């Protein structure tokens, strides 16, 4: 029979049924999950540092941002993008093509086709979950300890005075894997004071680190994620041999295959540079790019005042509203630019969410 | 900052 994982050590964010507040820092903020209570009650730490017990029965205050730490795996599969074998953490099988499966980072990552439905196949003993297509479901970013984080030493700190005393901070420069068999589970830190060193966030359910400026994690589709208990849409080979003569390759790039950057310079050498949410700049061929977006916070944009083809493009974005008629035509200001390139735009007061081609630069 | 919730 079908039996709950009580996998310590879940990258987890709040759930359906979230009543709490803002302990967990706002939604989207990442915690570790501790232990188990039983298997009614969970007891997660916050990147923040907060420290709390939730439901996981009946009610679920918690979904699954990433399992992989757990070290829960699904022999016999691939993830056809990154080539992770086994799939490490939640499998993601499109529905809608022969014998085809994501990781989470790839899932989240926007691979494959958007308007691919998938299942979602939390455990190996899970029974697969028809999902709705990525390209009409809601995305939201995830904040915590990530890459450009700042943090101090956490609860389960074990480390003498590395970081040079309690209280004492660093940068987060990049998420690592504790382990092979443990993946995205440790953080490592350049202290302030020059000492540096790998930390666990979320390896065996500890958390050695504390945020004190959470920093962005990347883009996740909320609803997706199952309730516990500048971009490059091209092959890594493609991108490689693209690559030879216009930046290169260092796998600490990584982050870029899955990643929005902005792009902040061109260069002589006839390519170009782009800076990302983590503070790294890195250089590239012309081709291994693609735009997203063509827009900035401030601009300001005319709404498409074709009625069939705003239709057309709010739907196809999961975004259509009848009440949005009274926009058409209408100037407005690009408020903000959501993860999956939609835009949130303020038109006659209010705000409403675009497809970016429903809308012209003035 | 350790929280105890109930329910
Ligand atoms: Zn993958
Ligand atoms: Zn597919």
């Amino acid at each position: 029979s079908r039996v709950m994982v009580e996998g310590v050590g879940a990258r987890v964010v709040r759930g359906p049924d979230w009543k709490w507040g803002k302990q967990d820092g706002g939604e989207g903020h990442v915690g570790t999950v501790r232990s188990f209570e039983s298997p009614e009650e969970v007891v997660v730490v916050w990147d923040n540092g907060t420290a709390a017990n939730y439901r996981c029965s009946g009610a679920y205050d918690l979904r699954i941002l990433d399992s992989a730490p757990t070290g829960i795996k699904h022999d016999g599969t691939m993830c056809d993008t990154c080539r992770q074998q086994p799939i490490i953490g939640i499998r993601w099988k499109c529905a809608e093509c022969t014998n085809y499966d994501l990781c989470t980072v790839c899932y989240h990552g926007d691979k494959h086709h958007l308007r691919h439905r998938f299942y979602r196949i939390t455990t190996p003993g899970s029974e697969r979950v028809l999902l709705e297509s990525r390209r009409k479901s809601k995305k939201i970013t995830a904040r915590g300890i990530f890459a450009g984080a700042r943090v101090v030493r956490g609860v389960d700190w074990q480390w003498e005075d590395q970081d040079g005393g309690n209280g004492r901070r660093g940068k987060v420069t990049e998420i690592q894997d504790w382990s092979a068999s443990s993946p995205h589970s440790a953080a490592y830190v350049l202290w302030d004071n020059g000492a540096k060193n790998l930390y666990r966030v979320g390896f065996e359910g500890m958390s050695d680190l504390k945020c004190v400026q959470d920093a962005k994690g990347g883009s996740f589709y909320r609803d997706h994620c199952p309730v516990l208990g500048v971009n490059i849409d091209l092959d890594l080979e493609i991108v490689q041999s693209l690559q030879h003569g216009h930046g290169g390759w260092t796998d600490g790039m990584f982050e870029t295959l899955t990643t929005t950057g902005t792009v902040c310079g061109i260069d002589e050498d006839h390519d170009i540079v782009v800076q990302y949410p983590s503070g790294n700049r890195w250089t590239f061929n012309p081709a291994v790019l693609t735009k997203a977006s063509q827009f900035q916070v401030g601009d300001l944009v005319q709404v498409c005042y074709d009625l069939e083809r705003i239709k057309l493009l709010q739907r196809g974005h999961g975004e259509w509203a009848e009440a949005m008629l009274p926009t058409l035509g209408k100037v407005g200001r690009v408020q903000q630019i959501y993860s999956d390139s939609d835009l949130k735009v303020e038109v006659c007061g209010t705000s409403w969410t675009y497809n970016p081609a429903a809308v012209s630069k003035v | 900052n350790i929280i105890k919730n109930t329910w």
